[PDB]
């Protein structure tokens, strides 16, 4: 949130209030659909490039010993794992019904998102501008998933 | 996921038949040599770190143009990204050897590995040589026929699991080509 | 487009062959006679508004029936579109004075022109009176030089030969 | 949700992407060019003599099911043979759409447009190998010599390809005999005005598509236009 | 196709203006050294079959992985195809050097060639080097500093046409990258 | 991949037939004659390093002009790449002994070879010199069996029929 | 034949068009360049017995291995047949200076040359030394004019690029 | 095919001699009348639309029997083909004037045409009267003696170019009649 704040008042508000900066990231990745839940790979080789970093992203969903952490859990009652399964396919289907102006917006927004927060080098921005769905599958590492 | 106990149960579910003792003969034989298979998987995992160094440096010494500029294992980022996927293939065939069925391999590691290596410019002819030396390193560790480090084992034949792990490595080879 | 270059680069590409010494020799023709049509270009470009004032009413000189009601030139704004129409064709023959071929004519001026005039009822046999009036309206030491006039007239009656 | 490679249960990204729409525009120009190239055959209200399927009631429906299996075998080509089919049909269409830069522009984008034009432009001026019957055994042995060299890429290394194959089912290839035997007779029993339009257009076809300024290849094509109409593209293995 | 003559036509067609005396001085100076364009492109086509043997074997001796078994220049059919497109690219660059514009390059050669080399497994990182060796050779023959063959030209400056071909091989190198 | 099995099932797939009794009978020929060509396979495989040194120097024994400056054997690494190619041809004739036909030659050694040796300025007459030195160096009951020398050398002079 | 004249008539026949000013200006290249390409015409035709003798042995000076038996330079009538071939080629180079293009070399010397020289055991690298010796022995103001020396050598290394 | 510059090649290749000072007087003169020749083709490309209508309606005013029912101008389909092939042989003789030889007539126009015209029901008497009337229309444009349209040119005798096209029209009017 320090590297998406524009003026120094906004980056001062993100420092003093750490719960604000968490939902500031949740502001910017909903007004620009750079989530995994809006990520549509255009082809099968970009679908696999998305899954190359989800398996790194699930590796922080477990601890360093190998026990499953509490950050990644898809059910708390009987049948809630199926209820979360049958709901997430609907919002995956709603991610395929965007307009052509909405698809081309987030395609240039995902590659924008992956190369200012997650590119210290030339190859990390080499993958982002060529495969924008790989840039959509990079979490902040405060989340387990 | 479909393991060896669950491969047969979707075959019976294609016709909705109760699975019976004519079909457990493949399964009760499979559970009888399960101590051999756990003696087989452990021989791979306990030598798993150098086995990808045994293979990828075997790939470089056979073909020295990969470390040449213009090769796809040239820079130090790329050799790290080849040794990273040297061990993912060995991790995912130890997942298929322990489960007794290659339907953890064909969907969690190779469902789309063909077009991934095509669109990245990864050479297909040298990734066959990266995985075939690990094919010859599996069957030396299953059959305890390693010429530099032999492991202590109980006596008996183990030629079926060497044929099974070699039948997992060619499915890696026939899909990425 | 058809030019001096674009014919021989497309002809050598038919067999997949290199530019031979035949093909460099055709480019040498596009240098000496290039300057003949080049001084016809900006002399036409500096005087283009006065030719269409004489080529516009020449179509209404010998065909004064265009302004009758019931035909496609009946009102004033269609005559203003008719003055716009010949200025496109005098812009197109200014282009082949540069490229030395018939490139900007045969895809931009003739291609489709046989069917848009038969479907919108504009007479091509009366339309060619506007271009062919400018053919004999050519004073070869007073308009421009001499060897510009043997090719600028050749582009104009090519356009007479293309519509009829 | 994450990708389908780990812990999912149904295939996703069922959406019309850029490559599907690029295939969708190219299929529609294939249904426009094959419309327009059939307009020269059926120019009046009646169907012509050469827009026929067969003679036997079971043979007219066998022409479609062969050709529906023929278009699968172009889809079943290898990646090297698809790319050699890609650029060679690009080259033979610029020779087809000769004098226009706009008609040259459209074929360089759309790839199934290139297969649609140069198959139909062969059948618009009837420079096909089926429509020509040579008048004598002088012209026939010239025509029988050239197409055996055109059959020499049906077996590239002595083993047969799929593109030369005509039998797809049990008892399939015998209909492929009699459909072409009737096509050989209808080309022989064609009108006298059309067959001398065939020989002059086929000898104008071979001088621009395969001769390329050669005096010897133009001289045999002007002597034997039946051998010129047997000359095809080398992307066709047959 | 188009050329340098028709490039200013289609730029003026977008504004529908007559090309007057102001913008034709780019082309008035172009016909002044029309002999220089023919004197430059004659050095390329006279050494055209020897430039692609100078470049493909320069690509092999710098990156020896192509002549490894399995590699992209191992089957003798494949080396015949690599020398086949060495003289196709050298044809189409010399087409664009003759016409003065690169409009013949990205519609008949470079159109779709990037995805064709990806779908064939052609290593594009060494395919830049086979183009860049031809860039260093075409810039040596034009200014006549080629250190095994000098030609007979009238004296003057040809650095304006040395960069004309150096911006065309890099147009090939940027499109298939 | 021209082989015994490959050309008999592609002819059946050309007409769309099943493998009939004409097609199973060709594979019956791959038991009797397959004893002889496979017996010469490990004879070439077990002694290949003594072939390409002792029959590879016969290229520059007859054609001694290649070592001179200018031609194709002008230094060490072009001499070293010459011994690699006769070792490439010794694998592809050993690979033809086990496929029962002319498979790996016709794809990996013959097709396109006559355009590579032209543009690389490699004389193919020097290539057939080192092959024909292996063709006549055959003591028939001492290299292999009496009939194994027939089927082994049948691919050698087929290659001289291809390179020349 | 492929000449400057024969290209633009086939381009107009492909389009189905009359010869326009793009095709008309190609023959303008046969006005300024045919004064220099015909300057080197009779210099070869008036001295054709001198160039064949002291460049035909320069084939044999670089390749003296042919005088051994089994090769092509093994008897005198083969050498008498050998000097005829480079006398055939320089006749064809004189035939392409007088035609403007590269027609008579292509139709009569190069087409089919790669099939005869491989089967008859004739080294094309031995052909190309006799051709290329005439290129660099050629003095620019002494043998011919300055622009004719560029013109005559440009047809000469086309044949070097044809054989290699 | 042949042309004028290729005719002295095959006349010299008919005895395998060279092209020296004996055969060059016809060819060193050919470049001198080249600017007469390029001005002769420019005269005939200017006016091809009416001079076929001068010919195919001058055939009507001496022979109205084809507009009689059962003729060859009764059909509007057939009257296009008499206008389409009235200019193709005009296009081929303008090819022959640019080539300096009638080599393109005996393969693309003459050969096959007599065997064509028997299979169409073509009146052979219409063939000779069509070409000879437009023969006089051709030389009227070449010698600038066209009595309803004039043209600006450079001064000099031009009957050698008028006789060369007069040697072309009696070729094609002979065999098909
Ligand atoms: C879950 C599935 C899964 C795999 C199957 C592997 C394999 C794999 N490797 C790479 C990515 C890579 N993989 C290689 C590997 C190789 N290149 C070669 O020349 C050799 C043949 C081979 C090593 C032996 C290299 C060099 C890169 C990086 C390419 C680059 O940086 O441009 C990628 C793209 C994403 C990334 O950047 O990592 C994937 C999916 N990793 C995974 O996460
Ligand atoms: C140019 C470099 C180069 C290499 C890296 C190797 C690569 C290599 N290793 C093996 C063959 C093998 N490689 C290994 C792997 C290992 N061996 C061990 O003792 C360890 C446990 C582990 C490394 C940590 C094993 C177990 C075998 C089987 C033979 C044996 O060592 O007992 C083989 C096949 C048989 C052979 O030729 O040896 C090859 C090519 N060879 C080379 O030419
Ligand atoms: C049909 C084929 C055909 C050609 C090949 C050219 C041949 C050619 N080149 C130049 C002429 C020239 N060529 C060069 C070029 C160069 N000088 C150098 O020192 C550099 C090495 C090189 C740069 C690329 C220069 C500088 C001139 C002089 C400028 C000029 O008069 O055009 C000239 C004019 C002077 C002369 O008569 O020689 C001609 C006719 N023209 C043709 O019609
Ligand atoms: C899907 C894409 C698509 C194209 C690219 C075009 C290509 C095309 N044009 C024509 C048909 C035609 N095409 C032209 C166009 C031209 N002829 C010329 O002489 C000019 C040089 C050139 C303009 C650039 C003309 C004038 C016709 C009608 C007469 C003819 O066929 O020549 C036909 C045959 C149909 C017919 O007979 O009418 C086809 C396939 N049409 C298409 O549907
Ligand atoms: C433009 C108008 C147009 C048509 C009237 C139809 C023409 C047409 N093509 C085929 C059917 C076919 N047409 C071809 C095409 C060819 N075969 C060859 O040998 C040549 C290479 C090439 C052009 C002659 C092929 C390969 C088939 C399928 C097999 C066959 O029946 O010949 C049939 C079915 C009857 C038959 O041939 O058996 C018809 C009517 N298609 C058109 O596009
Ligand atoms: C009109 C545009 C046009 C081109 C640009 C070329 C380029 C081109 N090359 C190949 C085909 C090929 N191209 C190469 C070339 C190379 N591989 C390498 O290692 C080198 C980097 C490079 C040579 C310098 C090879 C090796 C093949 C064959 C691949 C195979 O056999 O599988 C193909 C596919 C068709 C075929 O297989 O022949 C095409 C279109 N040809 C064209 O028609
Ligand atoms: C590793 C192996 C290896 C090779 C095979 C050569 C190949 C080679 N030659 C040149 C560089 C060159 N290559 C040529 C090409 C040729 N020279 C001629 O005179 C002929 C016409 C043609 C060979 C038939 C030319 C003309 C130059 C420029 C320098 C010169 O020779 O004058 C370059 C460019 C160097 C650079 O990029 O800076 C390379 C790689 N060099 C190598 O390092
Ligand atoms: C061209 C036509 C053609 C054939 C049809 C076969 C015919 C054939 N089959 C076998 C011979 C045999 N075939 C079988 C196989 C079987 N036996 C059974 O009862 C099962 C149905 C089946 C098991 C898969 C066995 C077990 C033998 C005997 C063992 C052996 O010969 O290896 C033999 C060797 C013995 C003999 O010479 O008779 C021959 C020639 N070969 C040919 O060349
Ligand atoms: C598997 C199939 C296969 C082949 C058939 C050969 C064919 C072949 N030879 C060469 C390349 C070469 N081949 C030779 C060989 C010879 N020159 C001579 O004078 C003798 C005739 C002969 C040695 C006996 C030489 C000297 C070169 C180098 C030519 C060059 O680099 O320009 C090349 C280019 C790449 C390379 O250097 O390897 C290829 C593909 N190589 C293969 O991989
Ligand atoms: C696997 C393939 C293979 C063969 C085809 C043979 C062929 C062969 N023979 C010799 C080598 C020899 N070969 C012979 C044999 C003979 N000399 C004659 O005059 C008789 C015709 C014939 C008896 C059968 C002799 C006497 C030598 C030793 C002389 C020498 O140094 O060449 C060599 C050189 C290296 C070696 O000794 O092996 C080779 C390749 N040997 C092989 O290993
Ligand atoms: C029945 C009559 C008949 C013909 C008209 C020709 C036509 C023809 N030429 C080629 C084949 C060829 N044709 C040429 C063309 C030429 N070669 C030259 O020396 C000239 C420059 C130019 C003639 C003007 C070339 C260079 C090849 C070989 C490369 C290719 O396959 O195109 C092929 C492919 C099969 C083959 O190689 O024969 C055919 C059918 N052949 C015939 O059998
Ligand atoms: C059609 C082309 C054409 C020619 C090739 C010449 C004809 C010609 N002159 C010489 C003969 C000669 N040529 C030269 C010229 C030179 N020698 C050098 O060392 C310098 C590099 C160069 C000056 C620029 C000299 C000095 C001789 C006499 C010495 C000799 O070569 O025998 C030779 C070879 C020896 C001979 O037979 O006399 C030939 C064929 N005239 C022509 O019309
Ligand atoms: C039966 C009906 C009938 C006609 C339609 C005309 C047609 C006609 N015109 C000419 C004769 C001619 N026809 C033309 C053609 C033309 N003249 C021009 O000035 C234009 C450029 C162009 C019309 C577009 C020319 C140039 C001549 C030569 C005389 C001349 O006009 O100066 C002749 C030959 C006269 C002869 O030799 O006997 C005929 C028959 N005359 C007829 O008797
Ligand atoms: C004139 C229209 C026409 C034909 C041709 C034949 C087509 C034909 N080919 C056959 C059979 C056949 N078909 C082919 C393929 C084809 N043939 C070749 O010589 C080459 C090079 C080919 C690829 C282009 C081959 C090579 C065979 C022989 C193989 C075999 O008979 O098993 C069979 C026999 C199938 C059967 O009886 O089951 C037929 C009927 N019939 C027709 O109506």
């Amino acid at each position: 949130a320090l590297i998406l704040a524009q003026n120094d008042h906004q980056e001062k508000q993100y420092i003093k209030y750490p719960k604000l900066a968490a939902a500031a990231l949740m502001a910017s990745t909903e007004v620009t659909r750079a989530c995994q839940r809006y990520a549509v790979p255009e082809s099968i080789e970009e679908e696999f490039l998305a899954a190359s970093v989800d398996k790194v992203n699930k590796m922080r969903g477990t601890t360093a010993s190998g026990v499953y952490k509490s950050s990644c859990v898809e059910g708390n009652a009987k049948g809630q794992a199926e209820q979360a399964r049958v709901a997430a396919l609907a919002v995956a289907f709603r991610s395929a019904q965007k307009s052509a102006s909405q698809f081309a917006a987030e395609r240039y927004a995902q590659s924008k998102y992956g190369r200012d927060l997650f590119s210290s080098t030339h190859f990390e921005e080499g993958y982002a501008n060529t495969y924008p769905a790989m840039a959509a599958a990079k979490r902040a590492s405060s989340y387990g998933y | 996921m479909l393991d060896a106990f669950s491969r047969v149960v979707v075959n019976s579910d294609a016709k909705a038949a109760y699975v019976g003792g004519s079909d457990l003969q493949a399964l009760k034989s499979f559970i009888a040599d399960g101590n051999k298979r756990l003696d087989a998987v452990n021989s791979i995992v306990s030598n798993a770190s150098c086995m990808v160094s045994d293979a990828v440096s075997g790939m470089i010494c056979e073909n020295p143009g990969l470390i040449s500029p213009g090769g796809n294992c040239y820079t130090n980022r790329r050799m790290a990204a080849c040794l990273r996927d040297g061990e993912i293939i060995l991790r995912y065939v130890s997942y298929a050897l322990l489960a007794g069925d290659a339907s953890v391999l064909e969907d969690r590691c190779l469902n789309g590995l063909k077009e991934t290596y095509i669109a990245l410019g990864v050479p297909t002819n040298s990734s066959i040589r990266a995985v075939s030396i690990m094919k010859a390193q599996a069957v030396a560790f299953i059959t305890n026929t390693a010429t530099e480090r032999k492991m202590s084992f109980a006596a008996g034949d183990c030629t079926s699991l060497a044929s099974e792990v070699a039948s997992y490595f060619d499915r890696v080879g026939a899909a990425i080509s | 487009m058809k030019s001096v270059i674009t014919t021989v680069v497309s002809a050598a590409d038919a067999a997949g062959r290199f530019p031979s010494n035949s093909d460099l020799e055709s480019i040498q023709g596009n240098i000496q006679r290039s300057a003949a049509r080049l001084e016809a270009a900006e002399k036409l470009a500096g005087n283009h508004e006065a030719v269409v004032k004489e080529a516009g009413d020449a179509c209404f000189a010998k065909y004064a029936y265009l302004k009758n009601p019931g035909e496609a030139g009946e009102n004033q704004e269609k005559i203003n579109k008719c003055y716009r129409d010949v200025d496109h064709y005098m812009r197109l023959v200014n282009y082949c004075l540069v490229v030395g071929g018939t490139g900007p004519l045969d895809e931009w001026g003739i291609a489709g022109a046989r069917e848009v005039y038969r479907t919108l009822n504009l007479p091509t046999s009366a339309y060619v009176a506007s271009i062919a009036y400018t053919r004999d309206r050519l004073c070869v030491p007073r308009d421009m030089s001499a060897q510009a006039g043997v090719e600028f007239s050749a582009y104009l009656d090519y356009l007479i030969n293309a519509l009829s | 949700q994450t990708g389908l490679v780990n812990s999912k249960f149904s295939a996703r990204m069922a959406k019309k992407t850029a490559k599907q729409t690029k295939n969708k525009v190219d299929e529609y120009m294939a249904r426009s060019v094959q419309r327009q190239y059939k307009q020269a055959a059926v120019a009046t209200g009646v169907y012509g003599t050469q827009c026929t399927e067969g003679t036997v009631k079971g043979a007219a429906e066998a022409s479609r099911s062969a050709a529906l299996s023929r278009q699968f075998r172009i889809k079943q080509r290898s990646a090297f043979s698809k790319a050699h089919d890609l650029f060679e049909f690009r080259k033979h269409a610029i020779i087809a759409a000769a004098g226009c830069s706009y008609e040259e522009k459209m074929v360089t984008r759309f790839p199934k447009l290139a297969a649609a034009m140069v198959l139909g432009q062969t059948e618009m001026m009837r420079t096909c190998s089926r429509y020509v019957v040579p008048e004598s055994v002088e012209e026939e042995y010239m025509a029988a010599s050239v197409d055996k060299q055109m059959k020499r890429r049906g077996a590239p290394g002595g083993v047969y390809s799929l593109s030369c194959a005509e039998g797809v089912a049990k008892g399939q290839a015998e209909i492929a005999r009699v459909s072409a035997l009737g096509a050989a007779y209808r080309a022989a029993s064609k009108s006298a005005s059309a067959v001398t339009a065939e020989r002059y257009n086929s000898m104008a076809y071979g001088r621009v598509h395969f001769a390329h300024g050669c005096s010897y290849e133009e001289q045999q094509f002007n002597k034997y236009p039946a051998a010129a109409a047997a000359m095809r593209s080398d992307s066709y293995g047959y």
